[PDB]
């Protein structure tokens, strides 16, 4: 019994995204499939609802014009087209069942990410300045989401704190990973950056 | 014809059986099964998909962690493909999983403290520990409370005593009746 | 729409108290329901019809109210119990769900570590310069960070950035980013970053 | 805001004092409230911030378990309570109010103290 999303989408403004959501261990048409989404750092925002034995979808009215809600009960699948996508539907979609009582089952969550950059590598330039000093990476400059940071290679992992990114005005993303180490080790520090969806690799000596 | 009764058990509130006796049918029938709650926020009937398949004819289904509602009124039906209604409250129906981990403490000569791990929440279980004898061979009862401990007083080193507990969902969960299967027994 | 106001926004106590989180709604609500959501993962139903808990739900909690007002109630904290907790409703269409209320691990105060770094040689020859100011092991969240660029407050040219509660010793750490041009960066000679915490007497400042 | 504390006095180890910050000139219910101490020998220490009422009351590692903030926002008044005192809480304790409402720290009035000698 689970319902199964689809994977991340990275869209541009004024496309559409088609998130789907396949139920497994029970019937599409015997529940109730809510669409619920959460931005970034956000609330819970409810989107919209679907009964798929009648096909009949119920739009909160922020979405009433955008949003469509359909469902397959041959496939048992659902899906969600949100059309004219904006930065500000940059969010993960969850789909809810309402079985018997609330919201009994949630998908996972799809992450929807509107921007019109394009992948780029990121930038990662050296952070280097008590007892206890602190050295760091600055991974900048780069898209999409994420970034795997290590310190020298895994070996580092006690006063590693890797920062959540801040998206740019640019549009691009950025983050900062911060070690915190002995003044009397400065030991060789290196900062490793993998980017996959970039394919980069940077091994920084900071 | 009546329909055969749908026995509905829940095991240590993780998943729910429910059984009939379709044998009692003239015409082998896969008798389809239909259940739902009252009062519940969905109006929709749900159908039975983990089936159970017993002389190659349906013979009950099993219902996962996530659809059991205790202290919630369970409607069951067995719909020929006539229909047979049931109302339960599973709160009296769960059957916990048999007491483990059996272990005697000698706090002293003559006293013995068996204590069980029970697989479910102390509190909503009752249990009944039977001890038997090699001269005493029927089985002494002493029920005992949410507290699964139980001291015996007066015990001898030359008898050899055996304990086994059974648990049972009551008094403070729900009304359960059914005992649960004894446990391994230990000897001593 | 019923907008749901969850108090308090965050809800700091120590394991084996005792919480209490209210929903406030604008008009009267048949039930509410509460969900509860774990950093990274979806939201997951605790209280339904506004007393009755969900499948696997621990008893420690409770749920209570009617009309407009009510409240989760957890008995017992523990580590498990630290999340984001959203009341929602169905009784008017459509259904609306609280902006949430973060469960905080209450420890003691921990002033901010607080260190600077210049930008590097190679991000001033790429034509931008970025400097940044880290605070290190800080409880409470709520700290202030401004930039004093030769003794000149700087506004809307940094971008702060805050790790979640670290699971070893709940801290936080922060970290302030300013970006400006080589041009700029060059117009200038002192860069000093000033930080404000309630653990602090006097704000700690770091300048290069 | 003229912050004045009482209750200072000379205490037994292991012994109880009450401390009040009295606040003129400001309502206290709408920020937060800061009890700091400074030894002879050493430099100021944040000691306790009781914030508006409903939002908690934070301590330092040095006086969790023994001291308690509390706050009487009718008389605009904010207590401190030492138990279990030791030598080296001989300190005089000053009483800060915070500006900001968001609770960043902006301790700009401060008050007079009180020493506290154990």
């Amino acid at each position: 019994v689970q319902l199964v999303q689809s994977g991340a989408e990275v869209k541009k403004p004024g496309s559409s995204v088609k998130v789907s959501c396949k139920t497994s261990g029970f019937n599409i048409e015997d529940i109730y499939l809510h669409w619920v989404r959460q931005a970034p750092g956000q609330g819970l925002e409810w989107m919209g609802r679907i009964d798929p034995a009648n096909g009949k979808s119920n739009y909160d009215p922020k979405f009433q014009g955008r949003v469509t809600i359909t469902a397959d009960t041959s496939t048992s699948t659902a899906y969600m087209e949100l059309s004219s996508l904006r930065s500000e539907d940059t969010a993960v979609y969850y789909c809810a069942a309402l079985r018997f009582f609330g919201l009994d089952y949630w998908g996972q969550g799809t992450l929807v990410t509107v921007s019109s950059a394009s992948t780029k590598g990121p930038s990662v330039f050296p952070l280097a300045p008590e007892s206890t000093a602190a050295l760091g990476c600055l991974v900048k400059d780069y898209f999409p989401e994420p970034v795997t940071v290590s310190w020298n290679s895994g070996a580092l992992t006690s006063g590693v704190h890797t920062f959540p990114a801040v998206l740019q005005s640019s549009g691009l993303y950025s983050l900062s990973s911060v070690v915190t180490v002995p003044s009397s080790s400065l030991k060789t520090y290196t900062c490793n950056v993998d980017h996959k969806p970039s394919n980069t690799k940077v091994d920084k000596r900071v | 014809l009546p329909l055969p009764e749908v026995q509905c058990f829940v095991f240590n509130v993780e998943y729910m059986n429910c059984t009939w006796n379709s044998s009692s049918e003239p015409q082998p029938t896969n008798l389809t099964l239909h259940y739902w709650y009252k009062n519940s926020d969905n109006d929709k009937v749900q159908k039975c998909s983990h089936y159970l398949f017993s002389e190659e004819i349906t013979s009950g289904c099993q219902l996962q962690k996530k659809e059991i509602h205790l202290y919630q009124t369970f409607v069951v039906q067995l719909q020929d493909p006539r229909q047979a209604t049931q109302m339960l409250k599973l709160q009296n129906l769960v059957i916990p999983w048999a007491p483990e981990n059996l272990t005697l403490h000698k706090l002293s000569e003559s006293q013995l403290e068996l204590n069980w791990n029970n697989r479910f929440l102390n509190h909503c279980l009752e249990h009944l520990v039977q001890y038997r004898t090699d001269w005493d061979h029927s089985w002494t009862e002493q029920s005992v409370d949410y507290r699964h401990k139980f001291s015996l007083p007066s015990v001898d080193g030359q008898k050899r005593y055996t304990f086994r507990v059974r648990s049972r969902f009551n008094p403070l969960c729900g009304s359960a009746q059914h005992w649960s299967e004894w446990s391994h027994p230990i000897h001593w | 729409e019923i907008v749901l106001t969850q108090s308090p926004a965050t809800l700091s106590l120590s394991p084996g108290e005792r919480a209490t989180l209210s929903c406030r709604a604008t008009s009267s609500v048949s039930y509410m329901y509460w969900y509860q959501q774990k950093p990274g993962q979806a939201p997951e139903l605790l209280i339904y019809r506004t007393s009755n808990l969900a499948s696997g739900i621990p008893a420690r909690f409770s749920g209570s109210g009617s009309g407009t007002d009510y409240t989760l109630t957890i008995s017992s904290l523990e580590p498990e119990d630290f999340a984001v907790y959203y009341c929602q409703q169905w009784s008017s269409n459509p259904p609306t769900f609280g902006q949430g209320t973060k469960l905080e691990i209450k420890r003691t105060v921990a002033a901010p570590s607080v260190f600077i770094f210049p930008p590097s040689d190679e991000q001033l020859k790429s034509g931008t310069a970025s400097v940044v100011c880290l605070l290190n092991n800080f409880y409470p969240r709520e700290a202030k960070v401004q930039w004093k660029v030769d003794n000149a407050l700087q506004s809307g040219n940094s971008q702060e950035s805050v790790t979640e509660q670290d699971s070893k010793d709940s801290t936080y750490s922060l970290s302030s980013t300013l970006t400006l041009s080589k041009a700029d960066y060059e117009k200038h000679k002192v860069y000093a970053c000033e930080v404000t915490h309630q653990g602090l007497s006097s704000p700690v400042t770091k300048s290069f | 805001v003229q912050l004045q504390e009482s209750g200072g006095g000379l205490v037994q180890p292991g012994g109880s004092l009450r401390l009040s910050c009295a606040a003129s000139g400001r309502t206290i219910s709408r920020y937060a409230m800061s009890w700091f101490r400074q030894a002879p020998g050493k430099e100021r220490e944040f000691v306790a911030v009781a914030r508006r009422s409903g939002d908690g009351a934070f301590y330092a590692d040095s006086v969790q378990g023994r001291f308690t903030v509390s706050r009487d926002d009718a008389k605009n008044t904010v207590y401190l309570q030492m138990n279990s005192l030791k030598p080296e809480d001989t300190a005089v304790y000053y009483c800060a109010i915070d500006s900001d409402t968001f609770y960043s720290g902006s301790y700009d009035y401060w008050g007079q103290g009180t020493q506290v000698t154990v």
